[PDB]
């Protein structure tokens, strides 16, 4: 893969935490390398972009989400591995390829607030994944026609897309084409 | 067997989670992301390719017949039959159909280039009756293959209520009927008789009507002609019984208003040794919409004669068989969801009947499923069990 | 016509049948003939296709069976007496007439066995007739049924289609107004 301490902590992660993380960041600074040391494409051929922060969100843990953006990491690594694609490409969860499209087709709220009004760096709830599709195209991609789906699919859908209006006072989000035109109506239609 | 399904369902989906009894599980949690789980069942005993018992045959097999569509619907059944489909079950069976096909194409030639002239026509010194040489060899090759493969039975998967079930139970008859049918032609062809052609006639129509067998490879046909069977039962006989009783009841009315040829030798006048049998005939073309009144008229009493045959046509025609499609409506209706899952039964019982006919190594071969160390155990030596992964979302349980 | 051969007219003959026939496009502009051409098509699949399977099965059963009894005009030049290189294939339209209640059995008896004959023909018309055509009849009974909800919402489906087929056809100015 690629896999290096830091996923491995948080992939057997238990009961919400482990006091490991925290020490190993530590020794990383004193290596040097915490730009490089939260920041990973494992190069398996299904995960090609996987990093510690896509792990840190779906895990549900808020904690070291935090965490891992305060030390500068990224938010906008592109999760291209094919088991990060669509279920017709032969894969099987598409969010977008973002953190912020993961904590937001994720259903985690709370999240998707922090990594916009976070101090440190924030995603700005405008970036393309590798097709083009923003956060909100990507919602559209996970949204079955349930009720449990339907539900938390509108809310942040509305969440961003009034909260975005605050930010950046110009052209709406849900106009943002994506690379074969299809808006986030259009891509639901 | 004793078709118990809260305990079968409980058994297979079990999902214990404490260390210790861990072994114990049979549907385990490989692995997760997000709102798409995977899940790993246990086809210890359910897929065990001939060295041991297996639920599946049991239940496709051997079980009750009330709720056997219930068992063939949970969680690795369905899938597990499915993909034993894909892999030979298919195929096989349309190499099955096309080989039948075929030899009932040679069953058909042999039998419009049968000559029909003298005792048994062998004279056959020509390239020719060489060819339906091939032809009827290759039909009794056939017939005492299906007998045999049906007393094979007989020591093996035969005596259950085999004589009215849609799940094969009819077949096993026609088949050996076809099988026996075929061998007294060949018998009276050999012995003389010029009868082996009336016996082999039957046997033909049989045949064909025997490809209703591979209807089983669709749901589109073969729920179709389990519907065929089931208005054959439950809605004709009810009809024929009727209709017969009506029958001798106005044919003998009729019968009784002509005059002799004790008189002039005419039948469309006068009446003698065959006039009853030919109006069961008439008085059947004439229910189906097929036959004329054409007042015979050549009566003691014309006018009592044409009063009884209308209230035969209203009472037949525009009554009895136009009811019969109103039943068939009821029917069709009712057994339509019933007839889906005959044909679940069907179908998997048409995969076990190759796989079974296989040997060992090559139903090993295709073995479903995938081995997997689930767990440790004794001494810390690992589980290895085949399993069925089965991949799931829900939004709902984070 | 141009390359001088004379079947211009046997190619012509089906493209008119078939000319009508897309005539049944144009009921889409009225729910009551659109849902009801929808109809005819499933039937055409989900009812009639299995039941062609199963008849014509049976036909050249009985049909192959009864030619079989029927002697050889190597005697008497007749077909209602004797066989000869056509006796198959008018069976099929005969045994065909006959299950649709539109031709009369009409008993050849030129046979070397004719009981086993007619024995036959009976349970040709219980078979087909009595019980597979009016089986028929109760399967589009199911099939209209079920389909006649699924039919009006294609027919929304059909009726939407053509109206932006026709919008798209015209010039934007004219689209604008
Ligand atoms: C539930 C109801 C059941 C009803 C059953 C049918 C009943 C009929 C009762 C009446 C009996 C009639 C007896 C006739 C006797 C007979 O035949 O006499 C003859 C000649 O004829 C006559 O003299 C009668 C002339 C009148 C004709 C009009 C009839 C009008 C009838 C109207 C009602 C029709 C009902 C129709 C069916 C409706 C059914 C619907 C429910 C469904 C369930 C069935 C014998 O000639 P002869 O001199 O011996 O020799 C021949 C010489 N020659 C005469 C030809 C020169
Ligand atoms: C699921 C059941 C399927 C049943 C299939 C039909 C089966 C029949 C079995 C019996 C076979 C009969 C064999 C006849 C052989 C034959 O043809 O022999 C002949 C002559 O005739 C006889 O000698 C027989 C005389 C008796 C007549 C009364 C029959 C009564 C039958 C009653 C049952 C009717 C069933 C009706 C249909 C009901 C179907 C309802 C479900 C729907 C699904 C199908 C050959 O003459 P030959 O001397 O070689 O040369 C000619 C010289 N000559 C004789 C003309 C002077
Ligand atoms: C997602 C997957 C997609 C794949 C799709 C394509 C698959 C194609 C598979 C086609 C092969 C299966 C059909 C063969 C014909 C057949 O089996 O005909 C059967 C019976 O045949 C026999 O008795 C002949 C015995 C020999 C058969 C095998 C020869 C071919 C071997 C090649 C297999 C290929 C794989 C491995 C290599 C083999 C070497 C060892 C492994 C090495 C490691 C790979 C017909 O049924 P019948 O008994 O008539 O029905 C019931 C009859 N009754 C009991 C009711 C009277
Ligand atoms: C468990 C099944 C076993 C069957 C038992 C029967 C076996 C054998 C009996 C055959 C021998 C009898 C005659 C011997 C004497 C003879 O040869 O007599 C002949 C005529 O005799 C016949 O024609 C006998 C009728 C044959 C048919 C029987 C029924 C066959 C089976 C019926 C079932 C199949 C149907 C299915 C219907 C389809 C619908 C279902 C849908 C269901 C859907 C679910 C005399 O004439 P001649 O010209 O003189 O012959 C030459 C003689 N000479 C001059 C050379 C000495
Ligand atoms: C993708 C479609 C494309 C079609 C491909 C076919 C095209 C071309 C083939 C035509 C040429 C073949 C014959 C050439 C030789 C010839 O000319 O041969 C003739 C006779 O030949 C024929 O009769 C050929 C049969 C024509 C019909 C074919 C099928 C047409 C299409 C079928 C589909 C349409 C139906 C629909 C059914 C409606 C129900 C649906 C409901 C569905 C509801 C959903 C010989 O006689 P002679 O007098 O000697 O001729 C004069 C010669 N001389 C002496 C002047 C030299
Ligand atoms: C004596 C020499 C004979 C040489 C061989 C001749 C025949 C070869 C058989 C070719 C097909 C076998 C491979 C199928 C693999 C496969 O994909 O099978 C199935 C899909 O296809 C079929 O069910 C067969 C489709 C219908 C066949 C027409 C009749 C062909 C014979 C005449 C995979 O399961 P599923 O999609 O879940 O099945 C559901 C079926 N549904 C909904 C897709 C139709
Ligand atoms: C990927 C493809 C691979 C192809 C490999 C081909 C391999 C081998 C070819 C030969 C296969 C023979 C297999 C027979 C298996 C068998 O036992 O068959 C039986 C069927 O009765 C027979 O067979 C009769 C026996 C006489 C031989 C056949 C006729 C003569 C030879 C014909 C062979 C050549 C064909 C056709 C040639 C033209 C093809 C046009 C393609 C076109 C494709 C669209 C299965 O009935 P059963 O299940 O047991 O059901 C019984 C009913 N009960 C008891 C279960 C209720
Ligand atoms: C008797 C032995 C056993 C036979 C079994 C196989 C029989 C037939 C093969 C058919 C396979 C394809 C059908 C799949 C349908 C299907 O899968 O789904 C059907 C949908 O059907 C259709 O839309 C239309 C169906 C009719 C198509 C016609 C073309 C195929 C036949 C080939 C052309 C024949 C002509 C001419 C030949 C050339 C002559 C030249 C020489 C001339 C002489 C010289 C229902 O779907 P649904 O409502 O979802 O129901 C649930 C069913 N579900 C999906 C779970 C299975
Ligand atoms: C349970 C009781 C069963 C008892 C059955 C008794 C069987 C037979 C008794 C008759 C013996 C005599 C027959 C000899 C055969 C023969 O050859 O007779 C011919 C006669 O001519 C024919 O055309 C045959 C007509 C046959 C009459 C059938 C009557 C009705 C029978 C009814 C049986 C069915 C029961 C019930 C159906 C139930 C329906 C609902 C379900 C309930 C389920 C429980 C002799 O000709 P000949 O005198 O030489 O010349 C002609 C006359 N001429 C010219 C001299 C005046
Ligand atoms: C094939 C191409 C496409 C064709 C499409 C158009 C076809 C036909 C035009 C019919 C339009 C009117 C029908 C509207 C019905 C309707 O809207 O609702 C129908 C109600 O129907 C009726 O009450 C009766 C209907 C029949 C009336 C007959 C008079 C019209 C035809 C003209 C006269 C023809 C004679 C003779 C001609 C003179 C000859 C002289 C030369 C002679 C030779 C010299 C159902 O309502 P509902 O139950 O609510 O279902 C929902 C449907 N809903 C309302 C949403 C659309
Ligand atoms: C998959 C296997 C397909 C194999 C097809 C093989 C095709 C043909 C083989 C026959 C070759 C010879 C034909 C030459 C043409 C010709 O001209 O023949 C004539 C014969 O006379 C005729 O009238 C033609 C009768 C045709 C017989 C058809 C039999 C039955 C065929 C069945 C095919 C359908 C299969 C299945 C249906 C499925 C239904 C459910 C869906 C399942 C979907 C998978 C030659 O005359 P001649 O000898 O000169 O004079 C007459 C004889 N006389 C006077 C000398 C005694
Ligand atoms: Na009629
Ligand atoms: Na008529
Ligand atoms: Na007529």
């Amino acid at each position: 893969t690629g896999k290096t301490c830091l996923p491995k902590a948080l992939l057997n992660l238990s009961n919400g935490r482990n006091d490991t993380i925290p020490v190993l960041l530590d020794i990383a600074e004193r290596t040097g390398n915490m730009r490089e040391f939260i920041n990973s494409p494992f190069r398996d051929i299904y995960y090609r972009g996987q990093t510690a922060l896509h792990i840190a969100i779906e895990r549900r843990c808020k904690h070291y989400v935090e965490l891992l953006v305060a030390q500068g990491a990224d938010v906008h690594a592109q999760a291209r591995g094919r088991f990060f694609q669509p279920k017709d490409e032969g894969g099987y969860f598409y969010f977008g390829e973002l953190p912020l499209s993961l904590a937001a087709c994720t259903n985690q709220p709370h999240i998707v607030n922090y990594l916009t009004e976070n101090p440190h760096k924030k995603a700005d709830m405008r970036r393309q994944d590798s097709r083009g599709n923003t956060v909100l195209h990507a919602l559209v991609a996970i949204a079955d026609n349930t009720r449990e789906n339907t539900k938390f699919v509108t809310k942040m859908y509305d969440l961003l897309l009034l909260k975005c209006a605050r930010l950046f006072p110009d052209s709406n989000l849900e106009a943002v084409l994506n690379n074969d035109g299809l808006s986030p109506l259009m891509m639901a239609a | 067997k004793t078709g118990k399904i809260g305990i079968f369902q409980h058994i297979i989906r079990r999902e214990v989670t404490d260390e210790d009894t861990r072994h114990l599980s049979r549907k385990f949690k490989d692995w997760a992301y997000g709102p798409v789980y995977s899940s790993l069942y246990d086809l210890s005993s359910l897929d065990t390719c001939g060295e041991e018992a297996s639920v599946l045959e049991i239940l496709v097999y051997n079980s009750k017949i009330e709720n056997r569509h219930e068992m063939l619907a949970v969680e690795p059944i369905n899938e597990l039959l499915r993909d034993k489909w894909r892999k030979f079950g298919a195929v096989s069976f349309y190499i099955n159909v096309v080989s039948y096909l075929c030899a009932m194409v040679i069953f058909t030639l042999t039998a419009y280039y049968q000559p029909l002239e003298g005792t048994p026509p062998y004279p056959y010194r020509t390239t020719v009756d060489y060819l339906r040489l091939a032809g009827e060899v290759i039909t009794l090759f056939t017939g005492v293959l299906f007998f045999f493969t049906n007393i094979k039975d007989l020591f093996m998967k035969k005596c259950p209520g085999v004589n009215s079930l849609f799940i094969d139970g009819s077949f096993q008859l026609l088949y050996f009927i076809y099988s026996v049918l075929v061998i007294v032609s060949a018998a009276l062809y050999l012995a003389g008789i010029e009868a082996y052609l009336a016996v082999m006639v039957f046997a033909l129509v049989l045949g064909w009507m025997n490809a209703l067998y591979f209807t089983r490879g669709l749901k589109l046909t073969g729920t179709y002609s389990i519907m065929i069977q089931k208005i054959l039962f439950k809605d004709l006989f009810r009809f024929l019984l009727v209709y017969l009783l009506f029958m001798i009841g106005y044919a003998s009315a009729l019968v009784s208003l002509l005059n002799p040829c004790a008189n002039v030798p005419t039948y469309p006048s006068c009446r003698d040794s065959e006039t009853f049998s030919t109006f069961l005939l008439d008085l059947f073309k004439l229910t189906i919409g097929m036959g004329d009144l054409e007042m015979l008229s050549s009566t003691k009493y014309p006018v009592v004669f044409i009063i009884l045959l209308v209230t035969y046509i209203i009472l037949t025609f525009v009554l009895l068989l136009n009811m019969l499609i109103a039943l068939m409506g009821e029917t069709v209706g009712q057994v339509s969801k019933e007839s889906k899952h005959i044909w679940k039964l069907q179908w998997a019982t048409t995969i076990l009947d190759i796989e079974r006919s296989f040997p060992v190594f090559l139903r090993k071969a295709f073995r479903s499923g995938e081995m997997v160390t689930v767990g440790k155990s004794s001494d810390g030596t690992p589980d290895r069990r085949w399993c069925f992964r089965v991949d799931e979302v829900n939004w709902s349980h984070w």
